[PDB]
């Protein structure tokens, strides 16, 4: 069995648009500054940002 | 391994599962570690063998776990075996 | 970054060094601090100033604010809770447990010189519970013999 | 709901005339609309559809205009074979609630 | 595309009729259907709109509770059910449709317009 | 210069919310274009 809807179409706009996360109180992000990182181990260069 | 035994020239469906009962990501590869069928989320791909074509998977099922392979117009000389890739859970079937 | 608190930024700095340097650039610090010599600056959000424009800054002044009142209250809690080992009200706690060549068999000199506090809670963290444990126990036993005086 | 209508209930035009036919809906159609042209015992034909797009096949004496909830459809150089009841239909209801109207006859 | 049309049907009320319609000359399943009913001394009335690349069906307000139509993809035929049937219900019935370019390739345009008919069915009630 | 790739707009898509179908509206008329920067490639091998 299958469950179909059906939904009124207007068109709209789209352009995404930059979209970022940020840490709620009590923590905090560490950010990979390497260069070079191919996506897992240890990274070299750490940051922290929000 | 599990052994499912078909008619040569019909159909045959082989299965992997996965305890989560949820859409991952999976693969079915031969005996020579070559592609067969697979998926990338949501959408379902062919891999790159003797079997891109004549394959088919069930898009319907894979949200309860399940990760069928059927061969259809089957020959005898798909009688090899296959490799699950769901999870670590790298369990094995022939086909004959 | 933010999110911390004063308590940890002003610490979270040293995650890089060694644990003596971690402890000696704290007593630097509070040093300069107590004789006027070096100054604590600020970095809070200004507010608003313009009202068409004040989404940016109350919505981002009041998370700076959340965030830094709840380092506090963390903070307050913690030196509250740890009466139950005796070390309330305190930074560094010396107590009378012995230290465990099992949990660990280095000299204090390897410990707190060739490392940083980020392997030193890895290198013994299967034994933090033990540690934990005893610690409690040690009080219990100090105040029950106190109290027998 | 959504109702067409025609103006007149049968259109009085002689052969040769350019007989002119005029739709009106309950519901703006912005140019959803199609006409079809009803004989005795045959299928309703369409013969314009989309503003006033000719089908394939149908003769340059079919052609119109119209917008909003008003549209007209007119035949130049009317032919005796032309004598129809003439429908029109408004689809651009979603989900559809397509409907035709009472029609007019020539 | 041909459309062609069923055998007529008598029936009492409290009863139903399913009619099919053929559709062949191209491909089936790149074509959208309709029923179109017409009581003798009426206008033309639509029924319902199905929908055959993905199984999906509309009916006029009236007949919900009253009308199904389904695709049958595998033989090219597209069924008008028609329950809990009443003598209101006697009419000529008839299908139609209109071709979607590439709707196998994923191309459909939901077209409203009805270019291939049917004959007419009699059913009376 | 130039590599023309050959494009088409199409109604029915399959989601990549999850496993289903849908369909969209027919396309716009009018002039659309995008103009994109590539910056990076999703890559496979097999065996
Ligand atoms: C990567 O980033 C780039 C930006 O750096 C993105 O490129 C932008 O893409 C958008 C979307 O295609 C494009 O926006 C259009 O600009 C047009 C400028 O004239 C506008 O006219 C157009 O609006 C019309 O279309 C909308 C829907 O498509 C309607 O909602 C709107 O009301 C307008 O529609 C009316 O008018 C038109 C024109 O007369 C008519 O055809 C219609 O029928 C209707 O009457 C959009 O705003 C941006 O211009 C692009 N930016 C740049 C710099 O080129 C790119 O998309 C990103 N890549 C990816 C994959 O997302
Ligand atoms: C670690 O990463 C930071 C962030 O990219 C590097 O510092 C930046 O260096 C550039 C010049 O190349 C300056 O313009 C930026 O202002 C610096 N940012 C900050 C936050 O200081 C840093 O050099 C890197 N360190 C190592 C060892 O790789
Ligand atoms: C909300 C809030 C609360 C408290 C603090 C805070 C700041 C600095 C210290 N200083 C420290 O930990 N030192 C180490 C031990 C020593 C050496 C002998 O004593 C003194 C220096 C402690 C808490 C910050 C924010
Ligand atoms: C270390 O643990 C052992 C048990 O494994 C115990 O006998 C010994 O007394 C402990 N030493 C210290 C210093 O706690
Ligand atoms: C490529 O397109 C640009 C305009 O966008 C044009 O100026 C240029 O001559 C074109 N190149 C070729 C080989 O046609
Ligand atoms: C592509 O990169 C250039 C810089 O080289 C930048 O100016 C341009 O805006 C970018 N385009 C997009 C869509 O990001």
């Amino acid at each position: 069995n299958t469950s179909v809807i059906t939904q009124a179409c207007p068109k709209v706009s789209f352009e995404p648009i930059p979209i970022h996360y940020c840490a709620p109180a009590g923590f905090a992000i560490l950010k990979c500054n390497s260069k070079t990182f191919n996506g897992s181990g240890p990274c070299t260069n750490v940051s922290t940002v929000q | 391994k599990k052994v499912v035994l078909g008619k040569k020239g019909d159909t045959v469906e082989l299965t992997c599962t996965a305890s989560q009962k949820k859409s991952i990501q999976f693969h079915w590869k031969n005996s020579n570690q070559i592609k067969i069928l697979g998926n990338q989320g949501s959408f379902l791909t062919k891999g790159p063998s003797k079997l891109n074509d004549r394959a088919d998977s069930r898009r319907s099922l894979w949200d309860q776990g399940n990760f069928p392979l059927i061969i259809k117009n089957l020959k005898i000389e798909d009688s090899d075996t296959y490799i699950c890739e769901v999870e670590d859970q790298k369990e094995e079937v022939q086909l004959l | 970054a933010v999110g911390l608190g004063a308590f940890i930024l002003g610490f979270l700095g040293a995650a890089g060094s060694t644990m003596g340097a971690a402890s000696m650039a704290l007593t630097v610090q509070a040093r300069l601090l107590l004789s006027g010599i070096v100054q604590q600056q600020n970095n809070l959000l200004r507010a608003p100033e313009a009202q068409q424009h004040m989404l940016q800054l109350t919505v981002w002044g009041i998370k700076q604010l959340q965030a830094r009142v709840l380092a506090v209250e963390r903070y307050l809690r913690d030196q509250q809770l740890l009466g139950i080992w005796g070390c309330s009200g305190k930074i560094i706690c010396c107590t009378n447990v012995p230290w465990n060549d099992s949990w660990s068999n280095k000299t204090i000199n390897e410990i707190w010189d060739n490392m940083t506090w980020m392997q030193w809670e890895k290198e013994i963290d299967n034994y933090t519970q033990h540690i934990y444990t005893l610690l409690e126990v040690s009080q219990i036993q100090q105040e029950k013999n106190e109290q027998e005086l | 709901e959504l109702e067409l209508t025609q103006s007149p209930a049968t259109l009085s035009v002689s052969p040769g005339e350019r007989a002119t036919l005029s739709c009106r809906a309950s519901e703006s159609v912005s140019s959803d609309l199609a006409w079809y042209q009803q004989k005795p015992g045959q299928a309703p034909r369409l013969l314009i559809y989309g503003a006033s797009t000719r089908a394939t096949g149908v003769p340059a004496r079919f052609s119109g205009s119209g917008s909003g909830a008003e549209f007209t459809l007119t035949i130049s150089s009317l032919q005796s074979e032309d004598f129809a009841v003439y429908y029109c239909q408004q689809y651009n209801n979603w989900p559809p609630r397509y409907t035709f109207g009472q029609g007019t006859r020539l | 595309v041909q459309l062609l049309e069923s055998g007529a049907e008598v029936k009492k009320p409290g009863s139903s009729v399913k009619v099919s319609c053929k559709a062949s000359g191209d491909t089936f399943i790149r074509y959208s259907f309709t029923w179109v009913r017409q009581a003798p001394g009426q206008g033309l009335e639509w029924m319902g709109r199905i929908i055959t690349i993905l199984d999906v069906a509309h009916y006029a307000p009236h007949l919900q509770g009253r009308v199904t139509i389904t695709a049958d993809k595998s033989t090219s035929t597209v069924y008008l059910e028609l329950r809990n049937l009443r003598s209101d219900d006697t009419a000529v019935y008839f299908c139609a449709g209109v071709y979607e370019g590439e709707a196998d390739e994923g191309e459909y345009d939901n077209n409203g317009f009805l270019k291939h008919w049917g004959q007419g069915t009699l059913v009376t009630v | 210069q130039n590599i023309t790739l050959q494009c088409r707009i199409k109604q029915i898509i399959n989601m990549w919310q999850g496993v289903g179908k849908a369909m969209y509206a027919p396309p716009i008329r009018g002039q659309i274009r995008c103009s994109s920067n590539i910056t990076g490639l999703l890559l496979t091998r097999d065996g």
